[PDB]
């Protein structure tokens, strides 16, 4: 009976932990995809600044 | 004097209910526990099975789900049982020996022992216990053998007797029956003094081939069983000389402690006509009237008890019983002299002027263990269906050990068959 309790508990534990690790990895990945996208868009705004500066000469 | 009766699980409660209906009728006890019979023979040994102007079965009803015990309570003699003697859980055992023996059964077993103790404690001189169960399910098999072990610990000098229904593929509920039966047989070998082996395949074939019932129900099978249980307990329950208590029966029937598995039989079994003592005797010894699906001509009798019931010539009984032994002497081991004993009770079963019941300790019972062993191995070699057991905490090694122990039993029977 102790063995059966232990293995049920260990199953819960491992399922809990695996899920926590996937939801964190997923979150960091999604965030990074978004941050990269926004950084490209910001490079473009900086480039448009330079164009308008280049025009002023 | 007193025997305490325990019935566990679906099969165990269903046959146990029928046993109590049948013996209550024989002892003149009505469904309200009142005595309305007309022979003092009925009451002389009533306290063996009944506490006392009412008579109440010394019976404990156990299960891990409520349904069969609800039917018992509603059934014919359902109000005769003491209400405190119904002990049941809710979760069930799922046809799983591990659930009965180790997990669910473990939660309920102490409450069963409380009731066992209360019944034992008002006994003037408890002789021991009789348990009805199947070996193929979860509760009767796993929890029933757990109970037997716990009773032995608390009453180690009392006799333990079982009526144990052995599974068959031909009359089967689940594929895991051979696992549950192998695990149980290992317990019975160590912890019972006497086990009546009742094969569901034998019951079916008797119903189908001999009784001409086209489609047998469990009800049909249990009718057979309850008739046989009545026959085999006759000498416990009525005045007499021979096998009159559980311990005397064991001393006469069990020459080696492990070889305590008996093949019972009943006669008559036919599809109004008078039966003769010759006919009873011949039918009682015929393989087709025996309830373990083993051919006694494939082995030898170590010991036999025969019980005749009804008005009949004691002289002709002794005569025919000597004819069978003298005519078939090779099937009786010669190194146990006078190994067949005969009792006679005047009271017949209901509906019959005359009957006979056979209890054989035959080396042919090896065939029943071998069959279960082969069905166990076919699955266990592929570890099939084991997850149901391992999920309750059991290890494979316990299955290996049960299989070995049952194969050992088979070898032990073979040795004495050859001796
Ligand atoms: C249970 C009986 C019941 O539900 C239905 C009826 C009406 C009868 C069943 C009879 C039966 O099974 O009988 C066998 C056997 O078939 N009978 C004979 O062979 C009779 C005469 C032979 C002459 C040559 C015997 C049997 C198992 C009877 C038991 C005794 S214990 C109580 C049950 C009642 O019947
Ligand atoms: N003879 C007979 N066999 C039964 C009966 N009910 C179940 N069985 C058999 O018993 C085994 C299943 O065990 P069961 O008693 O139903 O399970 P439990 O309730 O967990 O003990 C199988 O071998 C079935 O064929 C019954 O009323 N009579
Ligand atoms: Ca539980
Ligand atoms: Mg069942």
């Amino acid at each position: 009976i102790q063995k059966a309790i232990e293995e049920n508990n260990n199953f819960i534990k491992m399922a809990k932990e695996k899920l926590a690790q996937k939801m964190e990895s997923n979150k960091e990945n999604r965030e990074a995809h978004l941050a990269a996208m926004l950084e490209r868009l910001q490079e473009k705004d900086k480039h448009a600044e330079e164009v308008r500066k280049n025009k002023e000469l | 004097r007193e025997i305490v009766h325990i019935q566990a699980g679906q099969c165990g409660n269903q046959i146990g209910a029928k046993f109590w209906e049948v013996i209550s009728d024989e002892h003149g006890i009505d469904p309200t526990g009142s005595y309305h019979g007309d022979s003092d023979l009925q009451l002389e040994r009533i306290n063996v099975y009944y506490n006392e102007n009412k008579y109440v079965p010394r019976a404990i009803l156990v299960d891990l789900e409520p349904g069969t015990m609800d039917s018992v309570r509603s059934g014919p003699f359902g109000q005769i049982f003491r209400p405190d003697n119904f002990v049941f859980g809710q979760s069930g055992a799922g046809n799983n020996w591990a659930k009965g023996h180790y997990t669910e059964g473990a939660e309920l077993v102490d409450s069963v022992l409380d009731v066992v103790r209360k019944e034992s404690e008002s006994c003037d001189c408890l002789q021991g216990f009789q348990l009805t169960h199947s070996l193929g399910g979860g509760t009767g098999s796993g929890m029933g053998t757990l109970l037997i072990s716990k009773i032995r610990e608390e009453y180690p000098d009392r006799i333990m007797n079982t009526f144990s229904v052995m599974p068959s593929p031909k009359v089967s509920d689940t594929v895991v029956e051979p696992y549950n039966a192998t695990l149980s047989v290992h317990q019975l070998v160590e912890n019972t003094d006497e086990t009546y082996c009742i094969d569901n395949e034998a019951l079916y074939d008797i119903c189908f081939r001999t009784l001409k019932l086209t489609t047998p129900t469990y009800g049909d099978l249990n009718h057979l069983v309850s008739a046989t249980m009545s026959g085999v307990t006759t000498c416990l329950r009525f005045p007499g000389q021979l096998n009159a208590d559980l311990r005397k029966l064991a001393v006469n029937m069990v020459p080696f402690p492990r070889l305590h598995f008996f093949m019972p039989g009943f006669a008559p079994l036919t599809s109004y006509r008078a039966l003769t003592v010759p006919e009873l005797t011949q039918q009682m010894f015929d393989s087709k009237n025996m309830m373990a699906a083993c051919d006694p001509r494939h082995g030898r009798y170590l010991t036999v008890a025969a019980i005749f019931r009804g008005r009949m010539s004691m002289k002709e009984v002794d005569e025919q019983m000597l004819n069978v032994q003298n005519k078939n002497s090779s099937y009786f081991v010669e190194w146990i002299p006078n190994n067949v004993k005969t009792a006679v009770c005047d009271i017949p079963p209901r509906g019959l002027k005359m009957s006979a019941t056979f209890i054989g300790n035959s080396t042919a019972i090896q065939e029943l263990f071998k069959r279960i062993s082969e069905q166990f191995t076919a699955m266990f070699r592929r570890k099939a269906f084991l997850h149901w057991y391992t999920g309750e905490g059991m290890d494979e090694m316990e299955f290996t050990e049960a299989e070995s122990n049952m194969n050992d039993l088979v070898s032990e029977y073979q040795q004495y068959q050859d001796a």
